[PDB]
């Protein structure tokens, strides 16, 4: 509340700025300056009308390059090279010109249905500490993963090697999927994130190919951080035995090992894998040496889980009849997506009854559905 | 007279070279569209003045 | 390349009817059992081509494709 | 809040999204090679090989 004193400022400059943007355009973006007007006569003299599109297969160092276009015919195109010879290579799509095929130029930027899987349909709306509580140990992955990107110096006063990688892993409800979109927000580097049951294809020999992509990706930004959502789901999962198997599965790691370092010696990126099956997993990446720190998270403990449902609450209109800490005390290190889901929970029984307010009924009978799921998901009820 | 000339100017329309339904995959600010014939392959080609 | 003609839909066959100006070569008698399935094989063909109608003056969903499945 | 989300997109969309092309600026003239690879047959080839 009062957050209205920062709306209106952003919103204002944004105002002037749409207003500037869109004037400075017309008009005075001057089509009758000499610099501009005389350099697209001369330009235009070699660069069309339709500019048939090619596929660069090689180059030839004499200017010129054999493209397969593809619409079918190959050409062997010279190059008007006013685009700098060396500044193009294989892969890239090329503008050939319409009178005879000659490389007008070169288009660059460029999106495949293989990295529309890799790149963000979101950008986070749940900010850091909102994993809040098990912060003890958030200590490892703010000093070795934020933090070289947010100062350079302090790894330049000790010199050798920044850290590299972290792999987190503990019982589930510990945060951690979050955790990882969570350290993105800060650094402002391209966040990348890709599932691991991806990783996994009903095809064989083309999982190892789309796994080599994923870092060249990522060097390219020059810092990324890479989230590797569930790296246990490619040693546990697997679809037909004629095409996946074990040997799609021991391919996929062996891979990611030359592409996490190798030979390549590519671009930063920051390396996020948050696992907890941890011996599925090739003896040369779990080697400390690679994925420096390793961090160990615990069911939160009775304090903890204060300060977990703090951070819960305050979406929620609480009652004087809400007593925060007795909902704490029953439970016994037990996880904190229980939390989380008791505090939806209570906000269905409020709904319920037809009510925005929620009451301290509706945490307290909520409590016994979630115990319920732990007591009956073993049918053996009270251990025997 | 309506009947017999609207047959003539319409061997115009009749004798066209092609037609080819594309797709915009982007624009360019450089007063060109990228445009993919989806029989054939991409030009990237000048616009005329209704669009 | 304009319209200059329209064709009907007779002409332009892919191949050209087996069933008026040829007749299948196997009757009805040279199937022997699945008379189960032969109540059905009728419900299934014999009725819609007669007469469509009768399905629609009862109001109930009439059958559409045959799928024939087996070893 | 509703102000703001409306008007990023409006930003985003005047100024234009366009594709980016390569340049040198050594290169102020480029029709004087440029001119001799256009117009006439000199020629750009269609690939093929040997077979025998
Ligand atoms: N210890 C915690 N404190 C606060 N919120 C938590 C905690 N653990 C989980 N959550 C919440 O639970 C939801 C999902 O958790 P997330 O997917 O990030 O965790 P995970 O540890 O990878 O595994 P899982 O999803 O199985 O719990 C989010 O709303 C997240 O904020
Ligand atoms: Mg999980």
């Amino acid at each position: 509340r009062c957050k209205l004193k920062l709306l209106r400022m952003e919103r204002i400059k944004d105002h002037l700025l749409l207003e500037e943007e869109f004037v400075s355009n017309s008009e005075i973006l001057k089509p009758f300056e000499k610099k501009q007007e005389e350099e697209k006569k001369q330009l235009e003299e070699i660069r069309g009308n339709p500019l048939s599109i090619g596929t660069l297969e090689e180059i030839i160092d004499d200017d010129h390059a054999i493209v397969t276009s593809p619409t079918m015919p190959d050409y062997y195109v010279s190059i008007l090279s006013f685009v700098d010879k060396e500044l193009l290579e294989p892969g890239c799509s090329v503008l050939l010109h319409h009178k005879t095929m000659s490389i007008v130029g070169v288009l660059q930027d460029d999106a495949d249905p293989m990295v529309s899987v890799m790149k963000m349909d979101k950008s986070p709306t749940e900010s850091y500490s909102d994993i809040g509580g098990l912060e003890s140990q958030i200590q490892e992955i703010k000093e070795s993963v934020e933090l070289p990107l947010t100062h350079p110096e302090l790894y330049e006063e000790m010199g050798i090697k920044p850290p590299k990688g972290v792999i987190l892993y503990g019982a589930p409800g510990t945060g951690k999927t979050l955790l990882a979109k969570a350290v993105a927000n800060q650094t402002s580097a391209t966040f990348l994130r890709i599932v691991g049951s991806e990783l996994i294809q009903k095809y064989l020999g083309d999982g190892p190919r789309l796994c080599r992509q994923i870092f060249k990706v990522a060097g390219e930004n020059a810092p990324s951080i890479v989230f590797i959502d569930e790296i246990d789901a490619i040693g546990t999962k697997r679809y037909d035995s004629n095409s996946g198997g074990e040997r799609e599965i021991q391919r996929t790691m062996l891979e990611l090992l030359n592409q996490l370092d190798g030979f390549d010696d590519r671009g930063d990126v920051k390396v996020i894998m948050a696992t907890n099956k941890i011996e599925t997993l090739d003896p040369a990446l779990i080697r400390p040496g690679r994925i420096d720190r390793k961090i160990l998270f615990e069911n939160p403990d009775l304090s903890t889980k204060k300060k977990i449902l703090g951070i819960h609450t305050s979406k929620m209109n609480l009652s004087e009849d809400v007593n925060l800490e007795t909902l704490v005390t029953t439970k016994d290190d037990l996880s904190g997506a229980d939390i989380q889901a008791m505090c939806t929970e209570a906000g269905l029984l409020a709904l319920r009854e037809r009510r925005m307010q929620v009451t301290a009924e509706d945490f307290k009978q909520a409590k016994e559905r979630v115990m319920k799921n732990k007591v009956e998901e073993n049918l053996e009820g009270l251990y025997l | 007279n309506d009947k017999v000339r609207f047959i003539k100017d319409e061997l115009r329309l009749l004798q066209e070279p092609g037609s080819y339904v594309g797709e915009v995959i982007k624009i360019v600010s450089d007063k060109k569209v990228l445009v993919k014939v989806q029989p054939e392959g991409k030009y990237i080609v000048d616009v005329a003045k209704d669009i | 390349n304009a319209l200059v003609d329209i064709l009907p839909p007779d002409s332009d066959s892919s191949i050209s009817v087996m069933g008026e100006n040829e007749k299948p070569d196997v009757t009805y008698a040279d199937v022997g059992g699945l008379d189960m399935q032969k109540q059905e094989i009728r419900e299934a063909v014999e009725l819609p081509l007669v007469q469509a109608d009768l399905y629609e003056q009862i109001g109930i969903d009439p059958p559409r494709g045959v799928l024939l499945y087996g070893p | 809040e509703n102000d703001l989300k409306d008007i990023e997109a409006r930003i985003k969309e005047k100024a234009g999204v366009k594709e980016s092309d390569t340049g040198l600026a050594p290169s102020h003239l480029w029709d004087i090679m440029g001119d001799r690879q256009r117009l006439g047959e000199e020629h750009p080839l269609q690939v093929a090989r040997c077979t025998k």
